RNA sequence: AGAGUGUAGCUUAAACAAAGCACCCAACUUACACUUAGGAGAUUCAAUUGACGCUCUGA
């Protein structure tokens, strides 16, 4: 009865910019704003303007403008930050910067005397040691760069086995707060990727049960 | 009537309140935004999935919002903001159902919030009721 | 004197702590005092048939889409609770001390702090005018 | 001359009645019962039924309540009924929809009064 | 002294250990409706129910008499949805139910009554009045 | 994701919110609904502790 | 590749039909809750018998 077990690590990036939002929710948006200066209340902004155009009227028988230019003009001097980078999304795969409006998890080049498999960083576990200990073991083997990913749960989160003899590893989950690509020349490939495009990248349906198991949100 | 079997039918008290691992004290859940709506919306999602999970709440209130003005000194010019407080508190929670519980919190969180998650104080509890100084200066008479 | 103020001190503070302390107000639920004047009154201009069809019905699609969105985020967590719920079996079945271990709970993961998204990423070099800020609250 | 339960003065559904109109609003459709004070029902309406809701484009609005108060209205007529009573709870009375049912069975010939028995 | 109870006692089913995490009556309505429901269930108790109830016997009423058509329920069921769909795509329904100005035409809704399903409601009418139990007994 | 931010404002009596950007010391951008229509605030830094790299700051 | 299964999320509900519950938006409510007013839903196909979908069991 030859056995091993294998604690693994899925550290899930979330996204810094908001989802780009749906038609429906725009224009929903727009007219919530709509009701909302409709039944709002009036604010200092709203008196000053009145008032000087109900004095200049006076004043004519006898600014607000100016500020909402000079901001206006200032907008338009800024310069605001990148959402989508096409350049890093087609060469620099292995990036943050190509995509930021949805979550992110990498992926390890792995190699197996019986098959040669691109799946999830794993490691194997020793009796004095917590799955979790493996975990940040594997991370701490991987990682090689200044890099954290904080723990979520100690619960399981995946069970996968596989003959050959037997190997039975399992997922935990964790949250990444920092991340570079120092060393960039690695055997590894490491490559942040989403959930479709991991789909396409590979193939096992123990990794597809992964795949229904995370979160597409 | 006592002896006979109908005895007890109408009693209701029991039925009504009367007045380790896997067991987490009451938590509370901070939620700081400069934006007053967006804190209780969220908030307001918040207590509303708690709901349909069944998990308990205990209650939710709001902490005493505050105002920051910051001024460019360059030349002087002035500037103000707010910022909004609203806070949660909840039991009961299962050890791995805490685990999507917080995940699916963040993964739905919305831009301008910053979440703090930690045990239910006396400190956060007394944080709330005005800072009276009588009590401090009779302290320190007595020292 | 000597005990007079002492026995003085101790009973004033019994009563401090006996006193129902106060909640500090809410400028949230108080609405300012020059909000109530009539010169601020707006025209209301009355809305449109067609118009207010075109609102009820994106009111309704809203709802639609938002039952829709819970309908798929209870499909993801149903489907994680019982995929984590197998391996924790498993794992129960396997090795019954680790299972026990995972139950167990650890206080390094009760305080969390995380922010939110951002309309925009950092900026790699982007420094701010010089300024300073000062907070400004009341009892 | 007929004697009707009076009683139950601490309980809500007054049984002092002849025949009583129970309206039940599910989260689909909405029934209408005309019963006597036995228990035993006497006339029915329902947006359940095939009839009535070919016509109408929701089982739960305020028009569908409507025209489940007028047809009731009309078989009351067909049965007879001309007098009956209503129990309703302060809210479910406040809700413009029956209030409306309530108007419109009024303008179909019923009175939602039951009058005073009469024994000297 | 104490006799133990005839039949199972109401509210022995739910547990008392747990009680925080059971659902409450969150409405007197949806406690209205457990009400009445458990009212018209029998019990072994005394009742008003055996006192001014008629008692009619437990067997059913006999009647050798027409059997409805064999409608095909599926075709049925097929055609009224067709039905409803076409009057869903309709477009002015909306606008008369949101502005609350819509009718239905009574004869109509009659003689679909009385051919759907009236014979029921004359029958139940009947069995009131005492039709048939003071003519066929 | 960010589905509960645009909502209406639940509270009577609520005078003019309009839309602005807000810039953190990282140049981070955020919405923030304020009183008059302006188009950004921006976050500045007060204090460190290296006292001649205040002074060269400052002489930058 | 073989076994089992199968009404919208739940219900051994099924004539007069697809019912009830659950659920969602808005309003009041600090919020929840209640209530009001509004919103979408299904028995995969051919005759209980077979064939389209689901889980389990093997490589």
């Amino acid at each position: 009865s030859p056995w091993r077990l294998l604690g693994a690590l899925c550290l899930q990036r979330p996204p810094v910019v908001s989802k780009p939002l749906t038609p429906l929710q725009e224009e929903m948006a727009s007219l919530l704003q709509q009701i909302e200066i409709e039944r709002s209340l009036y604010s200092d902004h709203e008196l000053r303007a009145l008032d000087e155009n109900q004095r200049l009227a006076k004043k004519k028988a006898d600014l607000a403008q100016d500020l909402e230019d000079m901001w206006e003009q200032k907008f338009l001097q800024f310069k605001l930050g990148a959402r989508i980078t096409e350049a890093d999304e087609k060469n620099d795969r292995t990036s943050l910067n190509r995509k930021l409006d949805r979550n992110l998890v990498l992926l390890v080049r792995e190699k197996f005397g019986d098959q040669d498999v691109w799946i999830l960083p794993q490691a194997e576990w020793q009796p004095g040691e917590t799955l979790r200990g493996t975990a940040e073991r594997t991370l701490a083997t991987l990682s090689e760069n200044n890099m954290e990913a904080k723990f979520l749960g100690n619960a399981p989160c995946g069970h996968y086995t596989f003959k050959f003899l037997g190997a039975k590893v399992f997922f935990f989950k964790a949250l990444l707060l920092t991340g570079d690509f120092s060393q960039a020349g690695n055997k590894g490939h490491h490559v942040w990727v989403t959930k479709d495009e991991l789909g396409d990248y590979l193939k096992p349906k123990y990794l597809a049960q992964v795949r229904r198991f995370v979160s597409d949100l | 009537y006592k002896t006979k079997p109908t005895h007890g039918i109408g009693k209701y008290k029991h039925l009504i309140k009367a007045e380790t691992d896997y067991e987490y004290g009451v938590l509370n859940i901070h939620l700081t935004a400069y934006d007053m709506t967006l804190a209780e919306s969220y908030a307001q999602y918040v207590h509303n999935l708690c709901n349909s999970l069944s998990i308990k709440v205990e209650e939710s209130y709001a902490m005493p919002t505050k105002t920051i003005e910051v001024l460019q000194l360059q030349m002087l010019l002035d500037s103000v903001l707010t910022t909004h407080e609203r806070v949660v508190q909840i039991s009961g929670l299962s050890a791995t159902f805490a685990e999507i519980f917080l995940e699916i919190i963040q993964s739905s969180l919305p831009e301008g919030v910053r979440l703090s998650v930690k045990e239910h104080t006396e400190e956060d509890f007394k944080g709330r009721f005005k800072a009276r100084p009588e009590l401090e200066e009779l302290l320190a008479k007595l020292k | 004197k000597d005990q007079e103020a002492k026995e003085r001190l101790k009973r004033k503070i019994r009563k401090l702590e006996k006193a129902t302390q106060e909640l500090i107000p809410i400028e949230d639920f108080i609405t300012p005092l020059k909000f109530l004047d009539k010169a601020r009154e707006r025209p209301q201009v009355e809305l449109t048939f067609e118009e207010t069809e075109r609102r009820a019905l994106l009111l309704k699609k809203w709802s639609l889409y938002k039952q829709q969105e819970r309908k798929m985020e209870r499909d993801t967590i149903r489907a994680m609770l019982e995929a984590q719920q197998e391996a924790l079996e498993e794992l129960q079945l396997e090795s019954p001390k680790l299972h026990a271990e995972a139950i167990k709970r650890d206080p390094n993961l009760f305080p969390f702090e995380k922010e939110g998204p951002h309309y925009t990423p950092p900026i790699p070099n982007y420094q701010p005018p010089e300024g300073r800020y000062n907070d400004i609250t009341k009892v | 001359v007929a004697r009707k339960e009076r009683g139950w003065r601490t309980v809500f559904p007054s049984r002092e009645f002849w025949h009583r109109l129970r309206v039940i609003r599910t989260q689909h459709h909405v029934e209408a019962l005309v019963e006597h004070q036995n228990g035993k029902v006497v006339v029915s309406a329902s947006t359940r039924e095939w009839a009535i809701k070919k016509h109408l484009y929701s089982t739960r609005n305020v028009v569908a309540c409507e025209s489940i108060g007028r047809v009731l209205a009309q078989r009351c007529l067909e049965a007879g009924i001309n007098f009956m009573v209503y129990q309703p709870t302060p809210w479910e009375a406040a809700s413009d929809s029956m209030k409306r049912l309530q108007s419109a069975m009024t303008e179909g010939g019923v009175v939602l009064r039951e009058p005073q028995r009469i024994y000297e | 002294r104490r006799t133990p109870p005839l039949g199972p006692m109401p509210n022995s089913d739910i547990d008392l250990s747990n009680l925080e995490r059971l659902e409450k009556y969150r409405s007197f309505d949806r406690y209205r409706r457990r009400a009445e429901q458990e009212a018209q269930a029998p019990h072994w108790w005394r009742t008003y129910r055996e006192y001014f109830g008629e008692k009619t016997d437990p067997k059913e009423k006999i009647d050798i008499g027409l059997p409805p058509p064999k409608v095909s329920r599926t075709q049925q069921l097929l055609e009224r949805k067709q039905a409803i769909q076409e009057l869903r795509a309709n477009v002015e329904e909306e606008r008369a139910a949101r502005l609350r100005t819509a009718s239905v035409p009574l004869d109509a809704v009659r003689a679909e009554w009385e051919r759907t399903c009236g014979p029921y409601h004359k029958q139940r009418l009947a069995e009131y009045y005492g039709l048939y139990r003071d003519l066929f007994h | 994701s960010s589905r509960a931010s645009l909502t209406r404002v639940h509270r009577q009596a609520y005078a003019r919110l309009y839309p602005v950007l807000l810039v953190k010391q990282d140049g981070s951008t955020i919405h923030i609904r304020y009183r008059e229509p302006r188009r950004m605030l921006a976050m500045p830094i007060d204090l460190d502790t290296s006292p001649e790299e205040r002074r060269a700051r400052l002489r930058k």
